[PDB]
C-alpha cells in the first residue's frame, strides 16, 4: 500500500535536480550573448560551444528525470 | 632632426585597424575589442602626424 505511496514522493523529489540545468542552460546562452558582443567575428565557435554546454548541462538533467521514472515505473 | 649641421629623412609606419587587431602579438592586450582600437588607432594618427610636425 504505502511501497507504491512512496514512489510518488521518491519520484517527486528526484525530478528536481532538473533545475540544476534550468540554470546551466542559462548560463550557457547568457555567455553565448557577452562573449558574442565583444568579439561578434567568432559566431560560428562560439555558438558552437553553447551548443556543446546545453547539451552537457542538459544531459545531467535529463539523468533526473530518468531516475525519476526508473522509479516510478520500472522499480 | 639631429644637430644644426645635419638632418634625415625618416619614414614612420602608420597601422590600421585590421593589421592591429588581428596581430597575435596584442593578444595579451586586456580589455580590447574592435572598437577601443579603433579610438587607439584614430588618435595615434594625430599623433605621428604631430611628432612629425616638430621634428
Amino acid at each position: 500500500d504505502i511501497d507504491t505511496a512512496a514512489k510518488f514522493i521518491g519520484a517527486g523529489a528526484a525530478t528536481v535536480g532538473v533545475a540544476g540545468s534550468g540554470a546551466g542552460i542559462g548560463t550557457v546562452f547568457g555567455s553565448l550573448i557577452i562573449g558574442y558582443a565583444r568579439n561578434p567575428s567568432l559566431k560560428q565557435q562560439l555558438f558552437s560551444y553553447a551548443i556543446l554546454g546545453f547539451a552537457l548541462s542538459e544531459a545531467m538533467g535529463l539523468f533526473c528525470l530518468m531516475v525519476a521514472f526508473l522509479i516510478l515505473f520500472a522499480m | 632632426f639631429r644637430s644644426v649641421i645635419s638632418y634625415k629623412t625618416e619614414e614612420k609606419p602608420i597601422f590600421s585597424l585590421n593589421t592591429v587587431a588581428s596581430a597575435d602579438s596584442m593578444s595579451i592586450y586586456d580589455d580590447i575589442d574592435a572598437d577601443v582600437l579603433q579610438n587607439y588607432q584614430e588618435y595615434n594618427l594625430a599623433n605621428i602626424i604631430y611628432y612629425s610636425l616638430k621634428e
